[PDB]
């Protein structure tokens, strides 16, 4: 698991610049958002943001770090149903029985 | 073992471990610790349990079983049943809503290590606000009470940090509990801080005249209405309280105590005066005709001793009439056989 972020590119990430590059969060440009590779799901410019913030107006910000934490977990992704005892884990994504 | 030494390891040692970043993760656990107000306000617009339900199963969801909602507070609430089918209403909630509790978890979730980080920062201040009458653990424990207050609070959109939030917050914490539960007897905070500037004049006092200022000195260097009479009784609550036991003239077993006497008894030469009294009071009031002596017997001596709402129905003219014809017919039948002449009181 992986904490903040700064610049570089930012790629297979969460949704939190989604919306500073309204592309994806208003229109569907993200997969165009690439700027040349394309005449010849997360992705994002070469490098565009700096920081932790809300861009109405970079009003909420947060200049840090990124932290690598070491959290000794098992992670599940698609877990099914087993009904023999109380259903355990989750489904797909619908029910959420946790 | 010797107790702090604990105390503050215990806290050294997770502070320690996680001292919360100044201002990423301090952010970070304040922002997912306003979206659950905000989540829980919401899942009661839509629960209908009061946001004391949302806020009190979320927690024992979290922190603590059935275990922690039946001793510390009594049975009000099922350890199985209430509990467990308010959280079964939460999952019962469409996608949209069970978002938020989600949600409200994690975040008090980011209440719980937030303050656990800035534990070290109270024992900083409560290393200074020490000699008062607060133990220091104590000093600690009411400093933390200002500490969690904050969390409350403060607001992660106003980009000031923390640290220095909570510190208002936790020095008015020490402070009440400086003026709470510092003494043996209880005075307002007027009169408290009415103390200290009577207390700091005398300091300007000593140092000049030589003379421990008379209760006339002191009043004039304090102020508008200071009168001589205020400080004498300014002062004499001052001073605490005196140990009933106290090693009393040559210090040796004599406790002080046997040294102050009782009274809420009769001293025998009080009781024997009852039995007299009353036995001959009693007598002399079988003599007289039932009404006026009865409700004057039952209104003086039985429930607390107003001629007019005197007598049961009679005017005020028949009361006084046989008042004082019979008392006085009491008085001097009395002074005859000289049964109660000697005060016995």
């Amino acid at each position: 698991r992986v904490e903040y972020v700064k610049k570089e590119r930012a790629g297979l990430r969460l949704p939190l610049a989604a919306w500073v590059e309204k592309e994806a969060y208003k229109p569907g440009e993200i997969l165009a958002e690439l700027p040349e590779p394309y005449l010849f799901g997360d992705k994002i410019v070469a490098a565009i943001d700096p920081e932790e913030e809300v861009i109405a107006e970079a009003e909420g910000v947060v200049h840090l770090h990124e932290p690598a934490s070491i959290l000794v977990v098992k992670a599940r992704v698609y877990p099914f149903e087993d009904d023999v005892e109380v259903s355990t884990g989750d489904r797909v994504a619908p029910g959420d029985v946790l | 073992k010797i107790s702090t030494s604990d105390p503050v390891r215990q806290y050294l040692h997770e502070i320690g471990q996680v001292p919360l970043l100044t201002l990423e993760e301090e952010v970070e656990l304040a922002r997912k610790v306003e979206e659950g107000m905000e989540a829980i306000k919401k899942l009661s617009e839509i629960t209908g349990l009061d946001p004391d339900l949302i806020r009190e199963v979320v927690r024992a969801k979290i922190l603590g079983s059935a275990r922690v909602r039946h001793i510390p507070g009594l049975k009000e609430t099922l350890d199985p049943k209430t509990v467990e089918e308010i959280d079964q209403k939460l999952k019962s909630l469409p996608k949209e809503h069970k978002r938020y509790l989600h949600i409200a978890r994690e975040g008090e979730a980011a209440r719980q290590h937030l303050i656990e980080a800035n534990l070290r920062l109270v024992v900083s201040i409560a290393k200074k606000y020490t000699g008062r009458g607060l133990s220091f653990l104590d000093l600690i424990q009411e400093g933390n009470q200002g500490l969690i207050r904050a969390v409350e609070k403060f607001e992660y959109k106003r980009r000031f940090k923390f640290s220095t939030y909570a510190t208002w917050w936790i020095r008015q914490a020490i402070n009440r509990a400086i003026a709470d539960q510092a003494r043996t007897i209880r005075i307002p905070v007027h009169m408290v801080e009415t103390i200290n500037k009577l207390s700091r004049t005398a300091r300007q006092l000593q140092q000049e005249l030589g003379r421990e200022p008379t209760y006339e000195e002191i009043a004039e260097a304090m102020g508008p209405g200071w009168d001589a009479k205020r400080v004498e009784e300014t002062l004499k609550i001052a001073q605490e309280p005196v140990s009933l036991e106290t090693p009393i003239g040559d210090e040796k077993d004599s406790f002080y105590g046997d040294f102050i006497p009782d009274e809420h008894l009769p001293s025998p030469v009080d009781a024997a005066t009852q039995s007299l009294l009353s036995e001959e009071l009693e007598k002399a009031l079988s003599k007289l005709s039932e009404r006026e002596a009865m409700v004057l017997k039952l209104r003086k001596g039985l429930i607390d001793g107003e001629e007019v709402g005197a007598f049961f129905g009679v005017t005020r003219e028949r009361i006084r009439q046989i008042e004082n014809k019979a008392l006085r017919k009491l008085k001097y039948h009395e002074s005859r056989t000289r049964k109660l002449r000697d005060f016995l009181d």
